[PDB]
């Protein structure tokens, strides 16, 4: 309908319909019926469908289906040709608002608009730090008429959350028809965003009340009063959630009662690529800061993604819970190297490499317990500079006492262990009799 | 020796140590060739800067000696401790004349009024107080900061006070009337010292921000403020804008002024470095590292061409301007 | 009137709806427009000032920001009334009456704000100083608009009741009383000078 | 800031909404004494000006009448009777009938 | 554990939506048009 109107002189046909309604047809079964799947079972579900099914469908010998889009033509269309390699302004570099299209995440985008237009209830299942959030955001942001209202769930999660969210961000007005509950700007249709959908304790009889609350507004269309025993009937509310796999320690599955309203989508951790791409893109917008480092940016990102792999399969949640490394923590290290070299008008490569490996160490090592964990993050860090950075000072760069603070100087430079002691001990000396 | 140009030396002319404890501030006698220095040895030593000898050690004082201040004629000195009392001098004697208690906690500055006939007090109970010289009585309590008040200052013509405490702000407030002229909030950790500008700097201040001639010829009064965030901003009182921001310093800013001249800012600050800003350009001309230790508080001769500067390491330096 | 006349005949009971109806529509138009002069009064002489001023800007840069915004958002709202210019259509703008009452309410703060510039623009004309506050930003702000000074001269000079203007409302060809006694200047003073 | 008497007198004055068009009386009724009804001696006399304290001068317009309706005049001095146009109203005008 | 709920929300989003609830939310709207106006930002509505 849209494509017509945006031809009034040429509608669309029925051969060019029929093309089109059944490439998405195909498309709609990949996306419904594996969208919560690996991508291994995504690529089986395609073979399976090419095996079977009589549509036109992509000619590529390897590459599936699912990396093909439908475009409104009516012919597969790669969803590479959707993904630039875009260059990212220096001041930035790994903002929150930031996100480097890839092929995972413009297609999560596609399907989480297709989701989102209907005001269909959907939830966005993945390990922590996986780009939900992110991709939820990015999808809302081509919906401007929908404003995302954030909710994070946890054991003792209670529909009084929810209903402090309505009290707050909605309006009961009563109606001929009933009590209505809705948002109290208008034309804007409120999207309740609940983190952890799946955290909320069950009781000993298989339960979770908030999950029961939700199940109700969403196939009922709304909830009861329980001040007055007054049926109310939600307008322009769409709730939309995020959890991690129920197999996660401390996660229940979700009632299948409530799963039949809500498709699933499964955003996995990017690949070694995808993960190269986006923080490549990211150290290629960074160091132009300091144009000599500019030849360094691809040893640095492939330094950096090395030792986030090693990091993330040696640290499990098998021996801590809090042993949880994500793209996320990427994200904080380009951060904080971008902090660092912000001030400096200019730096040796070492002075780079002392800082990528204190960034290393303070996101990597400072949650670690035992001592062993932290002699191996400090000796793999070692062995991963040495080996992606070669011929570089190994004794400038990796003196042990790696210090930086912006206590002894106007920028975050680093600091020598006994001025800083000294320092300390002056400002101590000025807190006793302050504080 | 351009005689409003000279700028301190990296040579020291003396370094004067007999203080057993870290030394606060330093002033200049008015009038004299003398030189006054306060430190936390609860001492108040009193120095010659032409010759770099010490001459006499005014003690009374119970605790900490915080501030010290000088009147129109060098005849009377005032003196802050944190034993919560000030203390007025007859620096011709040498004796204590009067002693003034009244302020719940530390008192960390005081003030001579331009007149010489009040003295201001700022102390940790969040208090500026007014106290008469001939009888001693609090005549007048400025409240309204939220924190401890670290330095008071009046302006050339004794019309205004300015403050700065530990709740981040700088207040200007109005002698004759109490009230709070100004709230100069801009910076982001605690305000340490202020500065008032002399008349001899207006004009360089206006053509150096760019400020239009005012209708009336009065510039309005400009003030500083050196802070722990490690800049130091010049304020215009009479609007409440931050004219300039100057960055440089590595530490907590301790003490900064005006250049007699009017054309440069002096500042002092806890990097261990005494530094001269060309606020024409908005930029640091020279960097002097002037003690071992932390530097609390400088001071600029009116007339002779001498800088000098206490610190933490008990000692006093002078500098020879050229 | 009329429907208060309505309201006593005996007939009104079958058109007692409609006409209620229509009353409450008269009541919110006047209360509507009673705020609407005065803030557009306001605010034409409130504009001259912050804008024919070079001064001001300096002296008095909150307000002066202030205004800016206030201006703006007054232009926004006249030119939603300008796009649909119907009575009806602005009454039944959504909340027409509260921006009016928060405009007004800002005006008042704005104008409170300005007594420092006024004392000192009454050194320039030294009558200015017998003309109240308000007279006085009406007549600064106005000073284009030469039509609307004529109530003020009154208070400036002991004869003058108004001034003699040409077809332009530029060249200033004399004064008169208020018996209609005229003077017409040897040399008429320009106002575009 | 104005107050009853100056607030009527300027917005008849302004007329922003047509009270010069109008018969505009203002009526004073209540006892007179010399505290506040002096101040009244420049509007009631040929000058027929309100000065304030503040510099300002309000002109009175043709059609406002300032009017008092009182019952005894024995506090009231010879600026305010020599004044004014005097209306007496003997207890025998309005019998009891 | 309603400590821990209210922290679990304020550390995720930096506002708690049910702590300023009746005379509470209007304190804090008025206070916030003094803070806007002190930080030169006119905001008006409740929801800015
Ligand atoms: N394509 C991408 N572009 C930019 N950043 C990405 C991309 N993919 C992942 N990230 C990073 O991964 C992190 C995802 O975190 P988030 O979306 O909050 O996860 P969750 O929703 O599970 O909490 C973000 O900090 C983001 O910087």
């Amino acid at each position: 309908a849209q494509y017509n109107a945006n031809h009034p002189d040429f509608p669309m046909q029925i051969e060019q319909l029929e093309r089109y309604i059944q490439r998405y047809l195909v498309y709609a079964i990949l996306w419904s019926l594996s969208g919560d799947s690996r991508l291994k079972m995504r690529a089986e579900l395609g073979e399976y469908i090419r095996r079977i099914t009589t549509v036109p469908l992509p000619t590529a010998p390897n590459i599936p289906i699912i990396d093909y889009e439908v475009s409104i033509s009516g012919e597969w269309s790669p969803w590479q040709a959707k993904v630039p390699q875009i260059e990212v302004e220096t001041h930035k570099v790994a903002a929150p608002d930031v996100v480097v299209p890839t092929l995972d995440t413009v297609r999560h985008e596609a399907l989480l608009y297709t989701w989102l237009a209907e005001h269909k209830p959907l939830v966005l299942c993945g390990p922590p730090g996986s780009g939900k959030t992110m991709t939820l955001f990015s999808a809302l942001r081509a919906l401007p008429d929908m404003e995302v209202v954030g909710l994070n769930f946890s054991s003792a999660t209670t529909p009084e959350l929810l209903l402090k969210t309505f009290d707050h961000y909605c309006e009961y007005r009563r109606t001929p028809n009933g009590v209505v509950l809705a948002p109290v700007q208008l034309g804007k249709w409120l999207v309740l965003f609940c983190d952890e959908i799946n955290l909320p304790d069950m009781d000993k009889y298989g339960t979770q009340r908030v999950i029961s609350f939700i199940r109700q507004m969403v196939e009922h269309g709304g909830f009861y009063r329980t001040s007055d025993q007054t049926w109310v009937k939600l307008e322009r509310i769409q709730f939309v959630g995020a959890c991690n796999p129920p197999t996660d320690p401390g996660r229940k599955p979700l009632s299948h009662r409530f799963l039949r309203h809500v498709p699933v989508v499964y955003v996995d951790y990017p690949g070694p690529a995808s993960l190269t791409q986006i923080y490549g893109t990211f150290n290629r917008a960074m160091l132009r800061l300091i144009p000599s480092l500019r030849t360094y940016a691809e040893p640095l990102t492939a330094a950096m993604v090395e030792f986030y792999t090693m990091s993330q399969e040696r640290f499990t949640q098998d021996t801590q819970p809090h042993y949880i490394y994500s793209p996320r923590e990427m994200t904080r290290w380009v951060r904080g190297i971008f902090e660092a070299l912000r001030p400096l008008e200019t730096l040796p490569v070492e002075g780079l490499i002392r800082i990528w490996a204190h960034e290393a160490l303070r996101l990597f090592q400072d949650r670690l317990v035992e001592d062993e964990e932290r002699r191996w993050t400090d000796e793999n860090i070692d062995t991963v500079a040495l080996k992606h950075f070669p011929n570089i000072d190994r004794e400038k760069a990796m003196s042990r006492p790696i210090l930086y603070s912006n206590w002894l100087s106007k920028d975050y430079i680093p600091v020598d262990q006994e001025e800083l002691r000294d320092y300390v001990k002056a400002r101590l000396k000025v807190f006793y009799e302050e504080e | 020796r351009d005689p409003k140009e000279w700028i301190p030396r990296p040579p020291e002319k003396y370094a004067l140590s007999g203080h057993r404890s870290p030394v606060t501030r330093v002033i200049f006698h008015p009038v004299f060739s003398v030189m006054v220095s306060a430190s936390e040895d609860a001492t108040i030593k009193v120095w010659d800067y032409e010759t770099g000898d010490f001459e006499r050690t005014l003690k009374g004082h119970t605790d900490s000696v915080q501030d010290i201040s000088f009147d129109h004629s060098g005849k009377l000195l005032a003196s802050c401790s944190a034993d919560m009392t000030i203390k007025l001098w007859d620096f011709q004697g040498f004796e204590c004349i009067r002693t003034m208690h009244g302020h719940d906690h530390n008192v960390s500055s005081v003030a001579i009024m331009p007149n010489g006939d009040h003295i201001v007090s700022a102390s940790r109970d969040k208090t500026i107080k007014m106290w008469e010289v001939q009888t001693g009585y609090c005549v007048k309590t400025f409240t309204g900061h939220r924190e401890w008040v670290r330095m008071v200052r009046p302006n050339q013509d004794g019309t205004l006070i300015a403050s700065c405490s530990n709740d981040q702000t700088v207040r200007v407030w109005v002698v004759a009337t109490k009230e709070c002229k100004a709230e100069l909030r801009e910076h982001e950790h605690v305000v340490e010292c202020i500065s008032w500008a002399p008349e001899s700097s207006y004009s360089s201040i206006s053509e150096a921000t760019g400020s239009e001639t005012k209708k009336s010829g009065k510039p309005g009064p400009f003030l500083l403020s050196g802070s722990r965030d490690k800049t130091i901003k010049m304020w215009d009182v009479s609007t409440g804008m931050c004219l300039m921001t100057l960055v440089g310093h590595d530490n907590w800013v301790r003490g900064v002024l005006f250049h007699s001249g009017g054309k440069f800012i002096l500042s002092c600050a806890d990097d261990k470095t005494l530094r001269v800003w060309d606020y024409k350009n908005k930029r640091c001309m020279k960097t002097l590292n002037a003690h071992e230790h932390f530097v609390t508080s400088l001071d600029f001769h009116k007339t002779a061409p001498y800088v000098v500067t206490g610190s933490v390491d008990q000692t006093v330096k002078v500098w020879e301007c050229r | 009137n009329s429907v208060s006349a309505m309201k006593l005949s005996p007939y009104y009971k079958v058109f007692e709806e409609d006409a209620l109806s229509w009353e409450d529509k008269l009541n919110r138009i006047m209360a509507l427009f009673d705020v609407w002069i005065d803030v557009q009064r306001r605010w034409v002489y409130l504009e001259g000032i912050f804008t024919g001023s070079a001064d001001i800007k300096h002296l008095l840069p909150v307000e002066t920001q202030r205004f800016q915004s206030i201006s703006t958002e007054f232009l926004a709202l006249m030119k939603k009334v300008s796009k649909s210019p119907l009575v009806m259509d602005v009454l039944n703008i959504q909340g027409v009456q509260r921006s009016l009452e928060r405009l007004a309410d800002l005006l008042g703060k704005i104008q409170k704000a300005l007594g420092e510039y006024l004392e000192r623009e009454r050194s320039s004309f030294p009558r200015f100083y017998f003309v109240g506050d308000e007279d006085l930003l009406e007549i600064i702000g106005n000073s284009k608009n030469v039509a609307k000074l004529q109530k003020h001269f009154k208070k400036m000079f002991a004869g003058v009741s108004s001034i003699i203007l040409n077809e332009d409302n530029s060249v200033v060809l004399g004064i008169s009383s208020r018996e209609g006694e005229e003077v017409m200047f040897k040399t008429p003073v320009s106002i575009t000078e | 800031t104005d107050g009853l008497f100056t607030h009527v007198l300027r917005k008849i004055i302004d007329s922003v909404r047509g009270e010069l068009q109008k018969r505009q009386w203002i009526v004073f009724d209540g006892d007179v004494d010399p505290e506040w009804v002096e101040n009244l001696n420049s509007v009631l006399d040929d000058n027929k000006l309100l000065t304030l304290p503040n510099g300002e001068r309000l002109s009175l317009p043709p059609n406002v009448r300032i009017m008092f309706e009182v019952q005894d005049l024995k506090y009231a001095t010879l600026a305010t009777v020599s004044r004014c146009g005097m209306v007496w109203f003997s207890e025998d005008v309005l019998s009891t009938d | 554990s309603g400590f821990l709920e209210r922290m679990n929300t304020l550390l995720a989003n930096g506002e708690v939506p049910g702590l300023f609830e009746g005379d509470e939310y209007a304190t804090l709207m008025t206070q916030c048009k003094e803070g806007a106006q002190k930080e030169g930002l006119m905001l008006d509505s409740h929801e800015e």
